[PDB]
């Protein structure tokens, strides 16, 4: 049931279960939490950053993928690099060749055949990162989250990582509130951080705690960090 | 075709395969190398089991690489064979596009490469083989030993042994070797090599050959009546109180 | 997966099958000009976007794909349809009939239970649409095999469903129009609901039809959806 | 391929294992020659003598090796290494000097042992040889790919005893015909059977040619070896 | 046979003050004798305060002018946001020229902006990658023509001062914005009466501390 | 393009001209023919602008990776073999360079090699290379002598230059000039032949077949 | 290396008030011979693109395929696809563009010169050219072959410039393109009477006129024309 | 056994935290990051008193800008260097710049993740991570003096002052009360020297240990044993008389 069943990504358990990818799925509930929501208008992804050591830097958990597009990361980081890599060229390829900025929803199918691949092949292992994707469209503001199984979903809210129910249960508490925080990108930022703390047996969320990233409208995907936070704290 | 992951970390941090490699060192003869004020002396041991051989043909165990750089090695004689010959290759190599012969810190670093590669490429073993280096840099007369081992460590000697047995030797060339009074000449060099071999080899007869490197490629392999004078000198002088 | 037990059977495909079983239940109905798909979409939370996970897929222009067990495996397979159904288009001109794109599908999963370096797909697949000489239906299991079907349905709530299917097929020996059908399979989807019922649901109902939408693969959306939705609720008290 | 915790390559073990229970070969270099002989394993009347060599194979015109352990394994190796011969020839107009078509062989052997996880040649060779560096040369290569020369050397069954044996009556300055005596005495001594006949071995010579200056391969036809196990007093 | 090239036309030219620069070229793409359009812009903004212009054969300019916007894209990815330097953009370029070194991209190409210090800067660029920096530069089709007039009146060459029997030259004191835009209009002016595949437009871009800004005068149509 | 380099009692002189030409126009006339590949190699350029400007770029930079991985300077033979035998895989594709390759190192001593495209490489003390390199060379054969002063050697270097400035079509513009010692390159400027000619004339009593 | 074999000859175009008109005949040469008599050369995309291709007509067969597979590429995974994830002209222009270029840069083209003309989502006239070497250049009057010879200037007399194209009517612009496929029938020996046309109008939508020939052609003047120079009867 | 890049069940990869074992098996390496330098410094424990203890390369220079010590199984190290140099060499043939050090960190790192086959993606030459950590220090314009921790699971921490090796423990948290952004480069150096000495077997001299530093000035250079043995000196004076 659990024995001779979790060697490979390549063989199924007398349950239908797949073990590596859950096995994969656990390094994200390790990671560090992140927040990501959005009103018409704007999306906002709201990251705890994790530092290994007092004398260390905290490490970023926000990577851009185009003006239009950028996701926050929870679980293992060089594989958030890899699937954003990708994420940034598959933007890259859409801009070049079609002259047209990648939909949100395709970048979601796109990382989701992806990780897929990785669940099916020998010698491969799956990935173990968790990512919340945001973008302003054609179709206006989008947030998406993504499990390394290859699961996709769309949503007006989530959290992922250590914690992350707290902010979770938040969230589906103030649905009605913040989706309609349009036209405002700094009351949705305060509904974002405000999020976040749901998820806190730690402490005090400092200046270097803290990582916001905003798209929208007219404001292309951008990241505060530090100093350019303080003012939400 | 096979590319299947041979050597791997254990949970306590050690490579295993690595590890197993330096047991193959380990009972592979003895060999040494200590470094005079204006020469390199290169020392091994033969093995008693089998005494029929015949010397003329049978490989000898010090190798040259290029006219001015030789190699001594324990462990599997196969996997040995392999590095001398990658060696000699990158000599010619380095003659033809630097336009001068390599250092002996260069091939070291050559070798212990190669070495390092094998402990880390899908469907191979590492070398089963430690090597000693040694030779003068092309002008100039300062003396110069390395070693290597299958991890792909490397670095330089006043004098260091391997194989079985080493442990003795090495303890043997730590009381007996002086760093600001190093063998002043090629005589007092071997005889010093020599009795180092002797805790150990328990004989002497053909069973020690020594190898000799001076500087601007001057090798010289010592002959059995050659190395006799040196054991019957040994055992003499040293005997009474 | 290229293990056969003893008794000649392949555990890896059987326990595949457990994953399909697991999961959301979907169905498809054949009627006398077209096919209708639907699938149940579990609602985890309120947080998910209603409309915007769109499950059903569509391949080349006149097929519809829905699919129970794992999600991702089911976009493979599609994504593996669609690249069969174009380089068939590209030779011979005219868009795949539907029996070769079963096949199609058919023969990739089978190879997927052939080598022990892969495991068999982790879905059951209906699907089908409107050809040269009719509508068709098919289902095709982890193992690749695949029958053509009058009604078909797989995953949680199978036998319900099925049960429902089975009564149609004898009410209706003679036909059954586009128009209804597209009406049952919202009652049947909501019937089929009563296992997973501690959370809510959306329903996603898709159909190609010769007369209705001329036999392109269309999702029914807004007023036929919740004319649908309606038949379903007052028919479930 | 891989090492054990003392540092010994199993399979390279167990192909040597499997070699010991091979029918022995026997190596003599003498001044002016060299003997080649080996015991065929256990046979039946109706093996057809006349047209068969399990042990002895020709390299080229001045090389020759005796076979110990898998004949099948042993004729892969030996076609390699007939056209490394002649590649050697065509690049310098020379025949090659018997060490490095011996250490050719001997690379390929060690190349398993080291990559490519495919099992050793489960072979044991004797490889007799002239050229005009060296003279007569005898030399021994095993799954492992190590070779060494001899004056004398065993490979297959009995080594231990037919190397005692060997070391005992061995002396520097013997002729051919002395060493086909040793060769012959040796392995009656260490054979697992009645008596030494003629259908139970192959042998063969590389002499000084007759009366010429020249080279000369002689692998003994079965009525040859018959005639000289009489000679030698062993009929 | 089939020619993978063609020629459409064009002049381009770039100029570096003290703390600005102007890359201008007419806005007229030709073929043969007919007249493709007579404002398809050949100078581009290309962030970061550098403006580029690839001219010779337009369908190999646009994919040199797409291909290094893409490379400052790559940069900001790889390089923490960093601003790409003019000299960096410069070296950067030669590669992507050089990379076609055996099947050349045929332009004559100038890039134009600011330096490290702040300075005016031009660059410009043989089809395959030889660079180097120049105080002014004229490309493409009226090169021949326009080149001369800036060697006498940018670096005052030739011109002595008035009496001093031709020894001391007309200092090389640094212009004007106004007064380089001048010399840029008159050029174009003399190429368009002179040369025929020069006229109906031309496109300013001028590159300060404050960014990339944009002037357009008509030419004859003729 | 006149480039010249020489070996002589106090080192090595580099001059070069700095006219680019595409057909019969001039393209530039402040062109920087010497690449400084490190305080103690220089190289020159002469044919293709791009061949030699990025060949020799590339070359500076396989030199810096020989430092950071041998701990010493690269030689002035390494060096030079290195764009030598890219330059050989190269062959018969169109590459188009002549080049000096010029520096001192410790076991050298002062030392110049050419290297052209065909793949040619050769030591040598006095190498002229381009379209007015005959020009140079005569200037610089009948007045070279080894024992040469520093003051002297250069002006020699910038006089040949001037020569084949006046004469070859395709040269022109300033001279640059490098002077190279046991302790490195240093830069003797920039020299406008517009200035220089006059100069030259004047000072000199040379150059009669011209007017005025 | 090739040549073009069963060709088509010049498509015509302009930009008016409200969208864009263009236009090509049904003809197809073999060389001189005028093969083929009902070739449509004029290829919609959606309903706010019409795609005009003139050269060789094997590769237009190509380009065709293309097209279709790109409108099936787009409704893949896409509920947006027949709204704000439609494909707009720009994004096709873009993707031909490219396959253009990439063709000449393999030293194998699309032996053809094709006019992509559209309204954009925002209303925006669009009209664009691309060829065999992957040249494009945008102007209010576009024309390929011929058609760039002698349409363009009598063209270009009513919409000189870009402020001249808000005061061109439907009515003005279809009778300049109309009068200019008379004088190119008149002039152009790979020309044919029958011809198709299609308006691209941002409130209109598109209309696609098929069956269309020249008409009002003046011949009567020829039966005075006698001999070459002194021949009087 | 089973495989190389598998998950356990609590959702670590197996092979990279051995890895990190391998590691703390080797020597201490300390690097200390002010506004005046980064101090780089090394254990170099001579396995006997017959090693030339200066062919124990520890810490080696990447670009002028940019240096790095090791600690580990520090063969692994050769090719990393080796692909670093490169990086910084390339990046300046492209760019006529310096390479950002967090840039070329961020380059060694994703030549650490290439452990593998291709892993459905693209393509993996190497079968094990690599078993050695690196401290990379440097200067760049944008964000002065850096110091970094580069990792064979992939990721990197910028420092302001870091150990790793044997005696990475006891030095970490004497570094967390003796580092102030005030330090000058000499009370850096003195720091390194003093934590090596607490946390090393041997007696530490100008032989078992090994200084250097990178400034902006300077450049990244490795002090030698007339230059490092002069500031044993000021060490144990400045500690006698406390
Ligand atoms: C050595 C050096 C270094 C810096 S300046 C200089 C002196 N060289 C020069 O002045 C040479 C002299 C002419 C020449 C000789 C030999 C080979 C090629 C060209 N000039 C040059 O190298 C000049 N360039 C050119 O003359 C040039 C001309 C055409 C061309 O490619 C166009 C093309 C043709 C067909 C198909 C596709 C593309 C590339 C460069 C450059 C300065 O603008
Ligand atoms: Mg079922
Ligand atoms: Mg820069
Ligand atoms: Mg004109
Ligand atoms: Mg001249």
């Amino acid at each position: 049931f659990r024995n001779n069943y979790d060697g490979d990504t390549v063989t199924f358990s007398p349950t239908g279960r797949l073990f590596q990818v859950e096995y994969a799925l656990e390094a994200i509930k390790q990671g560090s939490v992140t927040v990501g929501l959005r009103s018409n208008t704007h999306a906002v992804l709201v990251a705890l950053k994790r530092n290994a050591d007092e004398l260390s830097s905290y490490q970023k958990k926000i990577i851009k993928c185009d003006e239009h597009m950028g996701l926050s990361l929870a679980g293992l980081a060089p594989d958030a690099r890899v699937l954003s890599n990708y994420l940034r060229q598959q933007c890259n390829y859409s801009s070049l060749v079609f002259n047209r900025k990648l939909a949100v929803e395709r970048a979601g199918h796109l990382l989701c055949d992806k990780a897929q691949k990785n669940t099916q092949s020998y010698g491969g292992r799956p990935y173990g990162v968790g990512l919340l994707i945001i973008g302003y469209d054609k179709s206006g503001a989008h947030l998406l989250e993504f499990q390394p199984s290859g699961n996709v979903t769309e949503l007006y809210g989530t959290a992922i990582g250590a914690r992350s129910q707290g902010a979770k249960t938040y969230l589906e508490r103030t649905l009605d509130t913040f989706i309609k925080i349009d036209g405002n990108p700094d009351e949705l930022i305060k509904a974002g951080v405000e999020a976040i703390s749901q998820s806190l047996r730690d402490e005090s969320l400092t200046v270097d705690n803290l990582s916001i990233a905003i798209v929208g409208k007219d404001t292309p995907f951008t990241i505060y960090d530090g100093e350019a936070v303080a003012k939400y704290i | 075709g096979y590319d299947r992951a041979l050597s791997i970390f254990s949970p306590d941090g050690h490579i295993f395969q690595v590890e197993y490699a330096l047991e193959a060192v380990k009972r592979g003869t003895c060999a040494v190398g200590v470094k005079g004020k204006n020469c390199v002396v290169l020392g091994c041991e033969r093995r008693s089991t089998l005494k029929l051989q015949d010397t003329r043909i049978t490989p000898s165990k010090v190798s040259k690489i290029d006219s001015h750089v030789v190699l001594s090695f324990s462990g599997l004689n196969a996997d040995s064979r392999i590095l001398i010959e990658k060696a000699r290759v990158e000599a010619q190599s380095h003659r033809l596009t630097l336009e001068d012969p390599v250092t002996v810190e260069y091939l070291t670093r050559y070798v212990a490469g190669v070495q390092q590669r094998y402990t880390q490429s899908g469907g191979v073993r590492p070398f089963g083989v430690s090597t000693l280096i040694a030779g003068f840099d092309p002008r100039d007369d300062e003396p110069k030993l390395y070693q290597t081992e299958p991890s792909g460590i490397y670095s330089s000697w006043s004098a260091q042994t391997i194989g079985r047995n080493s442990k003795t030797v090495r303890e043997f060339l730590e009381k007996n070797y002086d760093r600001k009074e190093p063998p002043a000449t090629v005589e007092e060099c071997v005889k010093l090599t020599v009795r180092s071999l002797l805790e150990v080899v328990q004989t002497g007869a053909k069973n020690i050959e020594i190898t000799v490197v001076k500087p601007d490629s001057d090798i010289v392999a010592l002959s059995s009546e050659e190395i006799n004078q040196y054991v019957t000198q040994i055992e003499q002088e040293k005997q009474e109180q | 997966n290229s293990v056969f037990s003893p008794d000649g059977r392949n555990f890896q495909v059987e326990y595949a099958v457990k994953a399909v079983e697991n999961g959301t239940t979907s169905i498809g109905i054949k009627c006398n000009d077209g096919v209708v798909f639907a699938v149940e979409k579990l609602i985890t939370s309120k947080l998910l976007v209603p409309q915007k996970n769109v499950k059903i897929q569509v391949v080349d222009r006149h097929i519809g794909c829905v699919y129970s067990g794992l999600i991702p495996d089911g976009r493979h397979l599609v994504n593996r349809g669609r690249e069969e159904a174009a380089s068939f288009k590209k030779l011979y001109k005219t868009p795949i009939p539907i029996p070769a794109f079963a096949d199609r599908l058919g023969q990739y999963v089978q190879a997927h239970t052939l080598y022990n370096s892969v495991r068999p797909f982790g879905v059951s697949t209906i699907f089908g649409g409107v050809d040269k000489n009719g509508a068709h239906l098919y289902m095709l299991e982890p193992s690749g095999s695949y029958w053509g079907y009058k009604g078909a349905a797989t995953g949680k709530g199978r036998q319900s469903a099925k049960a429902e299917l089975e009564k149609l097929v004898d009410h209706h020996p003679e036909g059954l129009s586009a128009r209804e059908a597209v009406k049952q399979a919202a009652k049947i989807i909501y019937l089929a609901h009563e296992d997973n019922k501690e959370k809510d649901f959306e329903l996603e109902i898709s159909w190609c039809s010769l007369s209705e939408t001329n036999g392109l693969h269309k999702f029914v959306k807004g007023d036929l959806l919740q004319e649908a939705i309606d038949f379903a609720q007052k028919e479930i008290n | 391929t891989i090492f054990s915790p003392e540092g010994r390559l199993y399979q390279v073990e167990y192909a040597l294992e499997s070699i010991s229970h091979a029918g022995t070969a026997i190596g003599i270099m003498a001044s002016d020659g060299i003997v080649l002989a080996a015991e065929r394993k256990v046979t039946s009347t109706l093996l057809e003598q006349d047209t068969s060599t399990e042990k002895l194979y020709k390299l080229n015109d001045k090389i020759a090796v005796a076979v110990a352990g898998l004949t099948a394994d042993a004729e892969i190796l030996i076609n390699t290494a007939r056209i490394h011969a002649q590649n050697y020839l065509k690049t310098y107009n020379e025949d090659i000097p018997v060490e490095i078509l011996v250490r050719r062989l001997s690379d390929i052997k060690q190349g398993y042992t080291q990559h490519g996880g495919l099992r050793p040649f489960g072979v044991s060779f004797i490889y007799a040889g002239y050229d005009d560096r060296y003279g007569y040369q005898l030399y021994t290569s095993n799954p492992s790919g190590n070779y060494t020369g001899w004056k004398a050397i065993s490979v297959g069954a009995n080594t231990s005893a037919a190397q005692t044996l060997l070391q005992m009556d061995y002396k520097d300055d013997m002729k051919v015909d002395d060493a086909i005596e040793l060769a012959l005495k040796t392995l009656s001594k260490t054979t697992d059977s009645s008596a030494l006949t003629y259908d139970r071995l192959e042998f063969a010579t590389i002499r000084k040619g007759a009366n010429d200056g020249e080279v000369y391969q002689k692998i003994f036809k079965p009525q040859e070896i018959k005639d000289i196990l009489v000679k030698t007093g062993i009929t | 046979q089939f020619n993978p090239y063609g020629d459409n036309g064009g002049t381009i030219l770039g100029i570096a003050g003290e703390d600005f620069a102007v890359l201008a070229g007419d806005t007229r793409n030709i073929t043969d004798y007919s007249i493709n359009s007579r404002y398809e812009p050949k100078v581009f903004d290309c962030g970061d305060n550098i403006v580029m212009s690839a001219n010779g054969f337009a369908a190999d300019g646009d994919a040199l002018v797409k291909r290094f916007k893409n490379s400052v894209k790559w940069y900001h990815f790889d390089h923490n946001d960093k601003k790409l330097s003019i000299n960096s953009a410069a070296r950067n370029i030669q590669h992507l020229l050089y990379g076609k070194r055996f099947f050349p991209y045929y332009v004559h190409t100038i890039i134009a902006g600011l330096d490290e210090d702040g300075k005016g800067a031009v660059y410009s660029f043989d089809p395959v990658g030889s660079y180097e920096r120049e105080q002014c530069r004229a490309g493409g089709a009226a090169a021949s023509l326009i080149m001369p007039f800036l060697d006498n009146q940018v670096n005052f060459k030739n011109q002595y001062e008035p009496g001093t029997n031709g020894k001391v030259k007309k200092p090389l004191k640094y212009l004007s914005v106004e007064e380089v835009i001048k010399l840029v209009r008159d050029s174009f002016t003399s190429a368009t009466e002179r040369h025929i595949q020069v006229g109906d437009g031309l496109e300013i871009l001028i590159v300060t501390k404050d960014g990339v800004r944009k002037e357009f005068y008509e030419l004859k149509r003729d | 393009t006149t480039t010249l380099a020489f070996r002589f009692q106090g080192g090595i002189i580099v001059a070069v001209d700095s006219r680019a030409t595409a057909g019969n126009w001039v393209a530039s006339q402040t062109v920087k023919k010497v690449i400084e590949i490190n305080p103690f190699l220089l190289g020159t350029m002469a044919g293709g602008a791009a061949d030699c400007q990025f060949w020799e770029t590339w070359l500076g930079s396989q030199c810096r990776l020989h430092e950071l991985r041998e701990k010493e300077r690269i030689s002035v033979a390494a060096a030079s073999k290195i764009l030598s035998n890219l330059v050989y895989q190269y062959k018969g594709a169109g590459l188009s360079m002549g080049t000096m390759i010029c520096g001192y190192t410790r076991k050298e001593g002062p030392t110049i090699y050419y290297v052209d495209s065909d793949g040619t490489r050769l030591k040598g003390d006095i190498f002229c290379v381009g379209s007015g390199q005959t020009f140079a060379y005569g200037v610089l054969d009948s007045n070279y002598k080894w024992d040469l002063s520093v003051e002297d050697a250069l002006y020699l270097g910038k006089r040949s230059i001037l020569a084949a400035a006046h004469r070859d079509a395709y040269s022109g513009g300033s001279v640059n000039l490098y002077h190279v010692t046991e302790d490195g390159w240093i830069y003797h400027g920039n020299h406008d032949v517009g200035e220089l000619f006059w100069k030259v004339k004047e000072e000199e009593g040379s150059f009669n077949n011209v007017i005025g | 290396t090739q040549q073009p074999i069963v060709t088509g000859t010049s498509v015509i175009s302009m930009k008016y008030d409200n969208g864009v008109i263009i236009a090509a005949d049904n003809l197809g040469s073999y060389g001189s011979l005028l093969r083929f008599n009902g070739v449509e050369r004029l290829i919609p995309v959606g309903d706010n693109t019409v795609v005009g291709i003139s050269g060789d007509i094997s590769d237009m067969q190509h380009i065709e395929r293309l097209l279709k597979d790109l409108v099936t590429e787009n409704a893949y995974d896409n509920p947006l696809a027949d709204a704000e994830e439609a494909l707009e002209p720009s994004y096709i222009f873009e993707y031909l563009a490219t396959v253009m270029y990439q063709r000449r840069s393999k030293m194998n083209p699309l032996w053809n010169a094709i006019i992509v003309a559209g309204v954009q989502s925002n209303g925006d006239q669009f009209l664009r050219y691309v060829n065999l070497l992957g040249v494009t250049y945008s102007s209010p009057t576009l024309a390929t072959g011929f058609g760039a010879h002698m349409a363009n200037p009598l063209l270009r007399k009513v919409v000189d410039r870009e402020s001249d194209i808000p005061k061109t009517t439907v009515q003005v612009a279809e009778e300049a393109i109309v009068n200019a496929m008379r004088v190119l029938y008149y002039r152009d020996a790979r020309s044919s009477r029958n011809f198709s046309l299609a308006i691209i109008d941002k409130n209109t939508g598109l209309t696609f006129k098929k069956n269309l020939q020249v008409e009002n052609m003046k011949w009567d003047f020829a039966k005075d024309i006698k001999g070459y120079g002194t021949q009087k009867i | 056994d089973r495989g190389v890049s598998t998950f356990s069940p609590e959702g670590r990869l197996f092979q990279v935290e051995y890895s990190l074992e391998a590691i703390k098996l080797g020597s201490t390496a300390i690097g200390i990051a002010t506004k005046e330098g980064v101090v780089l410094g090394v254990e170099k424990r001579a396995t006997s008193p017959l090693l030339e203890s200066d062919s124990i390369e520890k810490i080696v220079e990447i670009d002028r800008h940019i240096g790095c010590a090791m600690s580990g199984l520090t063969a692994d190290a050769r090719s990393m260097i080796e692909h670093a140099r490169t990086a910084a060499v390339t990046h300046n043939l492209y760019y006529d710049e310096d390479i950002n050090v967090e840039s070329l960190t961020q380059s060694v790192c994703d030549l650490a993740l290439r452990f593998g086959e291709g892993a459905s993606g693209e393509e993996r030459l190497m079968s094990r991570p690599f078993g050695v950590a690196l401290l990379i220090a440097g200067h760049d314009a944008d964000d002065g003096y850096q110091l970094f921790h580069a990792e064979p699971s992939g990721t990197f921490y910028r420092y302001n002052a870091k150990a790793i090796g044997s005696g990475s423990e006891g030095a970490q948290a004497e570094l967390l009360n003796e580092w102030h952004s005030s330090l000058t480069l000499k009370e850096a150096e003195l720091l390194v020297l003093k934590i090596l000495k607490q946390v090393m077997e041997e007696k530490l001299d100008e032989n078992n240990a090994q200084l250097s530093c990178i400034t902006k000035q300077d450049g990244f250079k490795i002090y030698d044993n007339e230059k490092t043995a002069e500031l044993i000196k000021e060490l144990k004076e400045k500690e006698a008389a406390e």
